[PDB]
DNA sequence: CTCTGAATCTCTTCCCGCGCGCCGTAGGAC
DNA sequence: GTCCTATCGATCTTCGGAAGAGATTCAGAG
């Protein structure tokens, strides 16, 4: 095999739309919302320190520009993947279950008791094998040997079109385009459009 | 007819015979 | 005439809670008694009831006082191996004792269990158009059928048990090949259903490792009490519970099999953030990585290997 | 139609299908599930390895009959490995386990 | 009974629920909703009954 | 006074898009609510993107999103689109002039 | 004020083989 | 005519699947 390097963190689809999402199941947040920061629609706050601000509570551009002079930066918000990557290594993992399976007994609701059952046996997966949580997003991306997608030539000089040699050449291409503008520091609303225009190749 | 041997592959025999006849349904006092 | 009584969906609480009796009735204050019993002859009227026996009237041992007028081929098999619940699944009593009313019908009618000793509180919210096989006084049991229509298997296994629920799938189903002409035998049907409720659900953990609630392979939680019992510790206890096959393939213990049936993206992630870990027991995992499978010839073999040990 | 040996896909190293190419017939899921009912694993190691997808042991089987040593070594198939290699090919790691 | 689900005033309010609803992301606007409404069913280049 | 904003284009026509873009405000004569239009060249960064000084109001977004082959402005939404920044606007006027 | 009921959305599944037949990146710029 | 780079960053992907199940959204109220 090989790999790319990726200009930046990226969720991986599956952990973020599965049955659940592993990714907001974890987290507590909702998969709509995670997507939302993931597709650069709004903020994530991280690390909220002394301002009037929670633990992940997605806050739209203009609520962060808002907290931008509303506070100065004791706190952070952050939008993309990194931004998720951020939240999934803040967990406490163990400490969050241990918390999480005496709130258990804190009320008998049946409809939460049961979905936090859920809950409490996901991170207790995490914690019981070597698993961490940060590895749902990517970073470096294997590409597949290339033997297993041949490029065959057909009836004369023509390449079959070999159907991942197109994907993999879409992401190739935006992350060269990315490398590029983040190392020539475009602003912020360039670097949002290639960055989810990689997240969503 | 006799007993089953041991190590026979019994579930993959069941399922089969509950699925053979599946195309044959159809998917549309007296006495003293 | 005789006389309509009203139906709680045409008539308020004023009407509803009033709910209608016809006690029979003597200046003794009580009817002369059945031996042991402390319960007069009172007796109620459902709604859309007829009613001919106004007040004053002499009535006998067994005059009516009143009347109340009133599926597929191949498909009703595949959906009771699924074990999908019925679009009109009948009400099953359930513990024991006696019923009476909870709460009368708007939005619904709820309905009571109450029995000879112990948790008297049991209600439930009911059906109104649904109509009912008993009304305030009948004595019942877990498993006595409370309205007609088709019964529903979770609810068989939870009030009669694993064996009434074989003698169920296996009636339900021949009675289709039956009808066909077509023959099977028997025990090529329990062999599915034992593998329908191969899954159990944890109420005491005991002293067992287990979740303080979790749902469980029944053979795991099984060998795990063999052993605690031999060191006389408290055993877990639990349901069995009878998943349809389309669901209790995808819950083997062992992702390889499953994912290779479907629903591939669900169970290799899942498998995947628990890190877990397949023994290759069992056939289509071996096929899969192309060795002998654990049968036939080449289960003996597998037993030679573990004999040998 | 009938095919001894010839030719074998690219991605994978199973047989071509067709007459129109030299192919060798589906040993289709079914048919799988027919030996299993069968006490036949031995048969169906050969079908679905040796005859099949194991670069190495169809070479050697092919030699074996030749000498007439009616005897095979099965080894493990490579479309198989095709698959790890494309689970692993997304972040997922599969890996072959020892003990 | 339809008037007791409905949540529009009138005719802005409607327009811009149909914009809303059908294309949601992009500004409902007094100029533009119409831009919408009138080609699903009254402009020959999208609406067309032989 | 006149701040950026961001247009994509379909990227190869981008020339064209500009034309079209300058020829669009001087037929609906909103001459005073366009300042430029920029597509910076290296003997072509930004590939695809072209910068436009201008004023938002709702008449201007839809007159800069009526233009042919403009996709939209790219920013935090698309009720009140996006400003890049004073120090962003000059460090990219002093690559151009370097 | 949100707790168990129910309500709308998406995701996922749909026989096995087999044989033919054809058809198979574009648009723009230099 | 050949070589290189990109996709509606100024539309409109089809209504004629059912189902069947889950995730996710809301009632009448204690």
């Amino acid at each position: 095999m090989g790999h790319i390097e990726l200009a930046s963190p990226t969720a991986h689809i599956w952990f973020l739309k599965s049955l659940p999402s592993r990714i907001g199941l974890l987290l507590d947040m909702p998969l709509r919302d995670i997507e939302r920061v993931l597709y650069f629609e709004s903020y994530v706050v991280i690390e909220g320190g002394m301002t009037n601000l929670e633990r992940q509570q997605i806050l739209t551009e203009e609520q962060y520009l808002d907290a931008l002079e509303e506070f100065g930066d004791e706190f952070d918000a952050k939008m993309g993947a990194e931004a998720i990557q951020a939240l999934l290594k803040s967990m406490d993992l163990e400490q969050e279950c241990e918390q999480l399976r005496e709130e258990l007994n804190e009320t008998n609701s049946e409809t939460k008791r049961k979905k936090l059952t859920k809950r409490i046996k996901l991170l207790e997966a995490f914690v019981q094998s070597g698993n961490k949580p940060e590895w749902m997003i990517l970073t470096v991306l294997p590409v597949l040997p290339p033997d297993l997608r041949p490029l065959v030539p057909l009836d004369g000089g023509r390449f079959a079109t070999s159907d991942l040699n197109d994907l993999y050449r879409r992401v190739i291409n935006r992350n060269n385009r990315l490398k590029r503008l983040l190392d020539l520091a475009a602003p912020d609303i360039i670097v949002r459009n290639e960055k989810r225009m990689l997240q969503e190749a | 007819g006799h007993i089953i041997n041991k190590g026979e592959a019994i579930g993959v025999i069941a399922a089969q015979s509950i699925g053979e006849p599946g195309t044959q349904l159809t998917m549309r006092v007296k006495n003293k | 005439s005789s006389l309509v009584v009203l139906d709680s969906a045409e008539r308020t609480a004023g009407g509803k809670d009033l709910r209608p009796a016809l006690k029979i009735v003597d200046a003794q204050g009580n009817d002369v008694l059945i031996p042991g019993t402390d319960m007069p002859a009172q007796y109620f009227l459902p709604g859309k009831a007829i009613v001919q026996l106004e007040d004053g009237v002499q009535i006998s041992s067994g005059d009516t006082l009143a009347r109340i007028p009133q599926t597929g081929g191949l498909p009703r098999v595949a959906d009771l191996f699924e074990a999908r619940r019925p679009k009109e699944p009948a009400i099953l009593a359930e513990i024991s004792g006696i019923v009476s009313f909870g709460k009368e019908t708007k939005g619904k009618r709820r309905l009571v269990i109450t029995p000879v000793d112990g948790s008297d509180p049991y209600e439930e919210m009911i059906p109104k158009w649904r109509q009912l096989n008993v009304f305030e006084g009948e004595r019942v049991e877990r498993g006595d059928v409370i309205s007609d229509g088709p019964e529903a298997p979770h609810d068989i296994l939870r009030l009669r048990g694993v064996h009434a629920v074989t003698r169920y799938i296996v009636n339900e189903v021949q009675d289709v090949y039956r009808l066909q002409g077509v023959k099977i035998n028997d025990k090529h049907i329990e062999v599915i259903v034992r593998q329908m409720l191969r899954k159990a659900t944890i109420v005491n953990a005991g002293s067992s490792d287990f979740l303080e609630g979790e749902q469980v392979e029944y053979s795991r939680v099984k060998i795990a009490n063999r052993e605690l019992e031999a060191n006389g510790k408290v055993g877990a206890t639990y349901s069995r519970d009878l998943l349809g096959i389309t669901k209790a393939s995808l819950a083997t213990e062992s992702f390889i099999s499953a994912a290779s049936f479907q629903e591939t993206t669900r169970v290799l992630t899942e498998a995947a953030v628990a890190g877990k870990r397949d023994e290759l027991r069992g056939l289509k995992e071996n096929v899969i990585v192309g060795r002998l499978i654990p049968a036939g010839t080449g289960y003996a073999y597998h037993q030679d290997r573990m004999r040998r040990r | 139609h009938a095919r001894s040996t010839g030719s074998y896909s690219l991605v994978t190293q199973q047989p071509l299908g067709g007459k129109a190419q030299f192919g060798g017939q589906r040993f289709g899921e079914m048919e799988v599930w027919a030996l299993e009912a069968y006490g036949a694993a031995y048969t169906l190691q050969e079908m679905l390895t040796v005859k099949s997808d194991d670069v190495n042991g169809r070479t050697k089987m092919y030699k074996n009959i030749v000498d007439g040593n009616h005897q095979m070594e099965p080894g493990m198939p490579e479309s198989f490995n095709v698959l790890l290699k494309e689970i692993r090919s997304l972040g997922i790691n599969i890996e072959l386990e020892d003990e | 009974e339809t008037l007791r689900v409905d949540p529009t005033n009138d005719r802005l309010s409607a327009l811009v629920e149909i914009y809303r609803m059908m294309r949601p992301g992009e500004p409902p606007t007094r100029e533009a909703a119409e831009s919408l409404f009138e080609n699903l069913f009254f402009s020959e280049d999208r609406y067309d009954l032989s | 006074k006149k701040r950026w904003y961001v247009v994509q284009a379909f990227s190869g026509f981008e020339g064209r898009v500009a034309t079209s873009l300058r020829e669009h405000i001087k037929l609906h004569n909103m001459e005073d609510l366009f300042g430029e239009v920029m597509v910076p060249t290296e003997e072509k960064f930004f590939p695809g993107y072209v910068l436009v000084q201008m004023v938002m109001n709702d008449a201007s977004w839809h007159l800069v999103r009526s233009v042919p082959r403009v996709m939209g402005f790219i920013g935090g939404t698309s009720d009140r689109p996006a400003p890049i920044s004073d120090k962003e606007v000059d460090a990219i006027m002093n690559r151009l002039q370097q």
